[PDB]
C-alpha cells in the first residue's frame, strides 16, 4: 500500500494492488473549469464527450477496453480500463486516438451530434436536479467575478456558440506534458508501465500554460431563485473554508463531521449522537441535511445543504442550526470530538479503499499534481488523532464567529428571512 | 429663580441628544445597505403549467 513516482519529463504514478482483477491507465491534466473564461465555458465538458462518443468507444470495445472521464474545477481525466494482461493495448489506444491523432474525433458530423446531446444533458439538469443546481449557484455568488465561480457543466448560453476552433485552441494551451500526470491503478506494476512508456516516446506537448490574472476571493452575498410551483424548498449556506495544502485541512473536516448528515425517513439515522436533532424532530422542520467541507487550490467552503416540505418554519431551521455552530467557539465537549475522530476515519477510509480502480486514478492524479506526492492513509490517521478541543475552538473563533456568509435557495422560500437576520445569528450575544 | 440652573442643564441635554441623533443616522444607513442595492431579474417562464 504505497505509491511510487518517477520523472522522465513525464510524471508516472502508480498504486499497485496484486489482489485485483482489473487495471486502469490514464492521463490527468491540471486544468479544470477554473481555467477557462465566461465565453468558452463548457469546452472541457465537450472534450469529455468527444472522448466517449460512439466510434471511439466502438474501436475500444472490439479490443476489450472500457472508457471513462471526469471534469472538475481543478483537473480533468481520460481513463482506459482493461484486464490485467492487456495494459500495453490500453496505452496504445490512449496514444493513437487521443494525444497524437484527433482529426478523426473533431469531424463535422461527430461534433454536431455531440453538441446536441450535451445541450440536452444541461437543459435537463437545470429543470429537474434541484439540490445540485443550488450548490452550483452557491459557488457563483460566493466567488463572483473570479475563476472559481464558473459551472463545470457549462451554461446553456455559452455552450451554444462553441465551434471546433474553441476546442483546438483549448487543447494547445492546456494539454501539455508540463501539466500532465500518467497514472496506473489495480494489478499493474510500476516497472512494466515505465518500460512500456520508454519503448514508445509518449509526449503530448511541451508546456507553458497560461497564468490566471485573478485570484479567488470570497464575498458574502445571496441569490434567490423563487418557484412557487415546486413542492419543497432547497437551501445551502456556507462560509469561507480551507484550501488544499493548508495546516487546518483535517480540523475543518472533523468539525463538519460533528454535525453530520440526516435522513428523516431512515430509523437509525434518527438515533445519531447529534444535539441538533433534539430540536428538529419535535416539529420535523426538514427531510434531510448534510454538512460539507470543500477544498480547492485557492480557497474553500464550509457549510450545509437541506431540503424540506415544512415551508412555514424555515426560520426555525436556520436559527437552530446556526446556534449549534456557535458552540464550536464556546462549549464543544470532548465526547463530541472523540466521536467525530473515528467516524471521519471510517469516511475517508471508504473513499480511498473502494474496489474501483477508476476512482483510485482520479484521486491519485489530482493529489500528485498539487503536492508532488501522495500522503498515505496511515499518516492521515495520525494527524486526526492528535487534534484537541483547543484546536477546534481556535479554528472556529477565526473562521465562523461573526463572519460573512453566502446563501442560495430555490423553491418555496417565502419563509426565508433577509440577509442581516441570518448574519446576526453567527454570534450569540450571550458571550 | 431657576433661570441660571435651567440654562446650564439644557446645554448638557442638547449636546447629548444631538450626537445620538447623528449616530442613529449612521447606524440606520449601514443596516439598510443590503436592501437599497439589491437587484432583480426576470426571465419569462414557459406557460405549460
Amino acid at each position: 500500500a504505497e505509491v511510487t513516482q518517477l520523472s522522465n519529463g513525464i510524471v508516472v504514478a502508480t498504486e499497485h494492488n496484486p489482489s485485483a482483477h482489473t487495471a486502469s491507465v490514464g492521463v490527468v491534466f491540471g486544468s479544470g473549469a477554473a481555467n477557462e473564461n465566461p465565453y468558452n465555458n463548457g469546452v472541457s465538458n465537450l472534450w469529455k464527450n468527444i472522448f466517449l462518443s460512439k466510434e471511439n468507444s466502438a474501436v475500444a470495445a472490439k479490443e476489450g477496453l472500457a472508457l471513462s472521464s471526469n471534469i472538475s474545477r481543478d483537473f480533468q481525466s481520460y481513463i482506459v480500463s482493461s484486464l490485467p494482461g492487456s495494459t500495453d493495448k490500453s496505452l496504445d489506444f490512449l496514444n493513437q486516438s487521443f494525444i497524437q491523432q484527433k482529426a478523426n474525433l473533431l469531424s463535422s458530423s461527430n461534433f454536431e451530434a455531440t453538441k446536441k446531446s450535451v445541450l440536452k444533458q444541461v437543459q435537463d439538469f437545470e429543470e429537474n436536479d434541484h439540490p445540485n443546481r443550488v450548490l452550483e449557484h452557491l459557488h457563483s455568488t460566493a466567488f463572483q467575478n473570479t475563476p472559481l465561480s464558473l459551472p463545470t457543466r457549462g451554461t446553456l448560453e455559452s455552450l451554444e456558440n462553441l465551434v471546433v476552433a474553441d476546442l483546438e485552441s483549448f487543447a494547445n494551451n492546456h494539454f501539455l506534458n508540463s501539466n500532465a500526470v500518467v497514472v496506473g491503478t489495480g494489478n499493474i506494476k510500476h516497472e512494466d508501465l515505465v518500460n512500456s512508456i520508454e519503448s514508445k516516446n509518449l509526449s503530448l506537448q511541451t508546456g507553458t500554460k497560461p497564468v490566471l490574472k485573478k485570484k479567488a476571493a470570497f464575498l458574502g452575498s445571496e441569490v434567490r431563485l423563487r418557484d412557487d410551483t415546486l413542492p419543497k424548498a432547497w437551501i445551502s449556506l456556507a462560509v469561507e473554508g480551507e484550501p488544499v495544502n493548508s495546516p487546518n485541512y483535517f480540523v475543518a473536516k472533523l468539525a463538519a463531521q460533528i454535525f453530520g448528515s440526516y435522513n428523516a425517513f431512515e430509523p437509525a439515522s434518527r438515533l445519531q449522537g447529534i444535539k441538533l436533532l433534539d430540536n428538529i424532530q419535535e416539529y420535523q422542520l426538514c427531510d434531510n441535511f448534510n454538512h460539507f467541507s470543500l477544498s480547492y487550490k485557492d480557497s474553500g467552503l464550509w457549510g450545509f445543504s437541506t431540503a424540506t416540505r415544512n415551508v412555514t418554519m424555515i426560520d426555525d431551521l436556520i436559527h437552530f442550526t446556526l446556534k449549534q455552530w456557535n458552540r464550536l467557539t464556546i462549549s464543544v465537549t470532548d465526547t463530541e470530538v472523540e466521536r467525530a475522530k473515528s467516524l471521519l476515519k471510517l469516511q475517508l477510509g471508504q473513499l480511498y479503499e473502494s474496489g474501483n480502480p477508476v476512482n483510485d486514478a482520479n484521486l491519485l492524479g489530482a493529489e500528485v499534481l498539487i503536492k508532488g506526492s501522495k500522503l498515505s492513509l496511515g499518516e492521515a490517521f495520525k494527524k486526526i488523532d492528535a487534534i484537541t478541543v483547543k484546536d477546534v475552538k481556535a479554528w472556529a473563533g477565526k473562521r465562523l464567529w461573526d463572519q460573512d456568509i453566502a446563501i442560495a435557495g430555490t423553491g418555496q422560500i417565502e419563509g426565508l428571512l433577509d440577509y442581516m437576520r441570518i448574519r446576526s445569528d453567527m454570534s450569540m450575544m450571550r458571550w | 429663580p431657576e433661570h441660571d440652573e435651567r440654562k446650564r442643564l439644557g446645554l448638557k441635554t442638547v449636546i447629548i441628544l444631538s450626537s445620538l441623533y447623528l449616530l442613529s443616522i449612521w447606524v440606520k444607513k449601514f443596516k439598510w445597505a443590503g436592501i437599497k442595492t439589491r437587484k432583480f431579474v426576470f426571465n419569462p417562464p414557459k406557460p405549460r403549467k
